């Protein structure tokens, strides 16, 4: 199974750094492009970031365009995605999944399967 | 199953240094590591060997130039790998730049022995599309059927002989069309190996 | 020949004309011709060789990803995989073929393609697809078992890793054919083996192609 | 066939550059030099472009006539400055005595003036793509054996006359032989002399609602 | 972006009526269309993609429909475990917007 | 790639599973090859 998890998580201070772990396992954590979706107070699932499916390119969509940090471990098994000074109206339940407008064999497991969210 | 570019062996210029098996050997460049994410490489013709061995001593000390090319790719892929390459030779392969600065820098135009990898490989950087490239040599690489691929090209140029080090007559493109793929616990990388060996070579102006 | 009248259509300049002219520069010697390898002399040679055809071109798809027609494996049989007209020279997957692109250089032709299909998935996954071309009198057929009555080939990727489907005919003078990619059985494939695929079509012009009254193109 | 070969293909002579002797105003030039010059409009640049090297003598025409479609008597020079000689610098200028650059002297109200320029060029053939650099970024790609000369074309006077002169160039290319053909252009072309193109791809094939809609 | 939103912000029916929550789009967004289902407090599982496939696991009742730019997701008799939020997610529009929510009711 | 530039063989070991290189001269009198 595409088996992703979610943590890392919590409060914070407005203003530093708080990253976040995506460790999954059970399929090809070295083929597929995953990203990362933000569901805020107000249950309006945002993009956040995304990843390509060997950590070389990144779309950063005008939520942070330059404050956020994604990345992959590929090797751990991990993704990571940076808090840079985050902003006050910035809290929400950070998921991690499938997807990407690179691996030109995408448009197929667009947001397949899902993690479980961590609050911050 | 040796594409030969026009139909045309690369010859001696009827009557120079003409070189022999000493140059003429099979130089084995740097592998690339073929991921899903990659968007392809390219190789000057002359460029890649300037700094290699016997020829890097040939092209820079001398004055005029003229060789064929005998570029061969094979990728070492297992059988539960799929993917698929479109390796073709470029005859005067221009690199263009991408305004939102106006000229591509030296290192996109002349990348070495390592190839550029390319930045938008669906317009070949260079304006035209990727889906007519098929009008150049070329020959696929479809892991599922055969794994190598071999280009015999001729000395392509407006005058017999020119400069080693200023032009370079075309360039060898290597762009996957599909994309690899693998299920859990597979080499996530499939290595891409490139083998060149002038053919009927000749220089002058020594020094 | 001493006394002449001047007929009609004098001191006029028509462009498209063979007409002759005095060179500006005599006794000059231009550069003498050497071989060069890979001369053209006609754009049916052009035509008659095989590029891509953007089959996937569709709303949001970007990039390569365009010239790639997905095959995937739970999509149960007698399903629909793609399809496109036959029409090189307007506005479809043919725009972006050495053919697709001459064809817009000229008014009228005639002649007969093909459009070779290649599959590229792993060598372990086994299936089969059916390929079905309608003639322009029809429509699209709604159904596996109504195009399996027309002329059509079945192809078995497992054993056979490409086909070429020859189109009879496809004449452009004033309602054109379709090819639609069935699925005739599953996609199977063993364990530890990616369970997506692409095909990738590539289409030309037979050696009986014909072009027409050259004129400009619209880009 | 016989009407899609490469001979055909670039017949029917064309506009190849529209130049304009100012005289009258704020311009009292009285000459006006044009670079011979074969990619000038978009139209012709992509069919020239579709070859890597080509070679062809050309047949150039000049349609001139004043503003108001009127053509008076009024003479003129045009002078051929080869690939190689110094360009004139005004309508009182030594260069347009020279015996070395050929000349036509006919006036507005005759038939256009018909030269045949030869195939003027170092090497073999015209080099539309050079993949390398010249004089062993502002050089990248730019080949100097393409330059066939400049046409300097002036009335032939004492002061101003007044009357700008439309010249409307027209070229023929004849005994045409390509080499390597390539593929057509698809982005646009961003600046001249340059295969330039714009971030923002615009997709070759036009897109449609789903794979499976015709 | 796009922004192809979802018109019933919250739906009330039978256990055996038939559901229809649509997602009008702006611009021309083609069949690149999901629906993510959302659990009252779990993650998000997938539904539909390309706007007309069901997923490798998803009952009979789910089914996607096409219509203009009137994208919509139907479910056939609306058995139990329905009365969930849901969302329309298309990858079209490179920002990758989402919609609102259709939780149901009864 | 500066052994490239020597006396080698290049061994794809998936296509043929064995190979030989054969040392052209070793004498010893009185400084040795290298693999």
């Amino acid at each position: 199974e595409v088996k992703l998890v979610e943590s890392g998580g919590g409060l914070v201070k407005p203003g530093g750094s708080l990253k976040l772990s995506c460790a999954a396992s059970g399929f090809a954590f070295s083929t597929y492009d995953m990203s990362w979706v933000r569901q805020t107070p107000e249950k309006r699932l945002e993009w956040v970031a995304t990843i390509s499916s060997g950590g070389s390119y990144t779309y950063y969509p005008d939520s942070v365009k330059g404050r956020f940090t994604i990345s992959r471990d590929n090797a751990r098994n991990t993704l990571y995605l940076q808090m840079s000074s985050l902003r006050s109206e910035d809290t929400a339940l950070y998921y991690c999944a499938r997807g990407g407008p690179y691996d030109y064999d995408g448009s197929f497991y667009t947001m397949d399967y899902w993690g479980q969210g961590t609050s911050v | 199953n040796i594409v030969l570019s026009y139909g045309e062996w690369p010859e001696y210029c009827p009557s120079p240094t003409r070189p022999d098996v000493s140059v003429n050997r099979f130089y084995t460049l740097s592998t690339k590591s073929w991921k899903t994410e990659s968007t392809g490489w390219y190789w000057k013709f002359p460029d890649v060997l300037n700094d290699t061995g016997v020829f890097g001593q040939n092209a820079q000390f001398h004055y005029l130039y003229r060789s064929g090319f005998c570029m061969h790719v094979q990728c070492n892929a297992s059988k539960f790998h799929q993917g698929a390459l479109l390796v073709a030779a470029i005859p005067e392969f221009v690199i263009a730049a991408s305004s939102p600065g106006l000229y591509p820098d030296f290192a996109h135009t002349n990348p070495g022995k390592d190839g550029q990898e390319f930045r938008d490989p669906y317009v070949l950087d260079a304006g035209i599309p990727l889906s007519q490239a098929l009008i150049f040599p070329h020959q696929w690489i479809n892991l599922r059927t055969n794994n190598c691929a071999t280009i015999i090209m001729p000395y392509i140029n407006a005058l017999p002989f020119d400069s080693a080090l200023n032009h370079s007559n075309f360039g060898l493109v290597v762009i996957p069309i599909s994309p690899l793929k693998y299920c859990n616990g597979a080499t996530t990388e499939v290595p891409i190996t490139l083998t060149i060996a002038p053919l009927n070579s000749e220089f002058s102006g020594l020094r | 020949g001493f006394p002449t009248e001047l007929k009609p259509g004098t001191n006029q300049f028509l462009t498209t004309d063979d007409g002759t002219s005095p060179p500006i520069l005599p006794g000059f010697e231009p550069t003498p011709l050497i071989h060069i390898p890979g001369e053209f002399t006609s754009l049916l040679d052009l035509c008659q060789v095989e590029t891509i055809l953007e089959v996937n071109n569709t709303t949001g798809t970007t990039g390569v990803s365009r010239l790639l027609i997905p095959v995937r494996a739970q999509n149960n049989v007698d399903q629909l995989c793609a399809s496109f007209q036959v029409d090189p020279g307007r506005n479809g997957p043919w725009q972006s073929t050495m053919v697709g692109q001459i064809c817009r250089y000229y008014t009228q032709w005639s002649g007969s393609l093909k459009v070779t299909f290649m599959f590229t998935g792993s060598f372990m996954a086994t299936g089969k697809m059916l390929i079905a071309y309608t003639p322009p009198g029809s429509a699209q057929p709604t159904t596996r078992e109504a195009a399996m009555l027309g002329t059509h080939i079945v192809w078995d990727f497992g054993l056979q890793s490409s086909v070429t489907l020859v189109i009879p005919w496809i004449s452009n003078t004033h309602a054109t054919g379709i090819v639609t990619i069935w699925y005739q059985t599953n996609f199977v494939v063993p364990p530890d083996t990616p369970t997506e695929a692409n095909i990738i079509a590539l289409g030309a012009a037979q050696k009986n192609f014909t072009l027409k009254l050259c004129k400009d193109t619209d880009e | 066939v016989n009407e899609a070969s490469v001979e055909h293909f670039y017949s029917r002579a064309g506009l190849v550059g529209v130049v304009e002797v100012k005289d009258s105003g704020t311009s009292l030039d009285g000459y006006t030099v044009w670079p011979i010059d074969v990619m000038g409009f978009v139209q012709q640049r992509r069919k020239l472009e579709l070859s890597t090297y080509m070679r062809f003598d050309a047949e150039f025409t000049f349609v001139s006539n004043l503003n108001n479609s009127t053509t008076p008597g009024m003479l003129l020079q045009y002078m051929y400055v080869p690939p190689g000689a110094p360009k004139p610098d005004s309508r009182k200028s030594y260069q347009w005595q020279t015996a070395t650059n050929p000349s036509v002297f006919a006036k507005l109200s005759d038939p256009p003036p018909q030269v045949s320029v030869p195939f003027m060029s170092p090497a073999t053939a015209y080099q539309w793509f050079y993949d390398g650099y010249p004089t062993f970024n502002l050089q990248y790609g730019q080949c100097p054996n393409n330059m066939m000369g400049h046409f300097a074309i002036r009335t032939v006077s004492e002061s101003t006359t007044g009357k700008n002169i439309h010249v409307r160039v027209y070229m023929r290319i004849k005994h045409v032989r390509a080499w390597v053909p390539r593929p057509l252009r698809s982005q646009a072309y961003m600046v001249k002399n340059y295969p330039t193109y714009s971030q923002t791809i615009t997709n070759t094939a036009t897109d449609r609602a789903s794979i499976t809609t015709t | 972006d796009i922004q192809m939103t979802q018109s019933p912000s919250s739906l009330s029916a039978s256990l055996g009526e038939r559901v229809s929550l649509t997602c009008r789009a702006s611009q021309d967004i083609g069949s690149r269309l999901n629906w993510l289902q959302q659990e009252p407090d779990g993650t998000i599982k997938r539904l539909i993609y390309a706007t007309s496939s069901l997923d490798s696991g998803v009952p009979k009742r789910f089914s996607g429909s096409r219509s203009g730019s009137y994208y919509s997701l139907t479910i056939s008799s609306l058995e139990s475990e329905d009365f969930v939020d849901y969302y329309c997610l298309q990858y079209a529009g490179f920002p990758w917007t989402f919609g609102g929510g259709t939780k149901l009711e009864i």
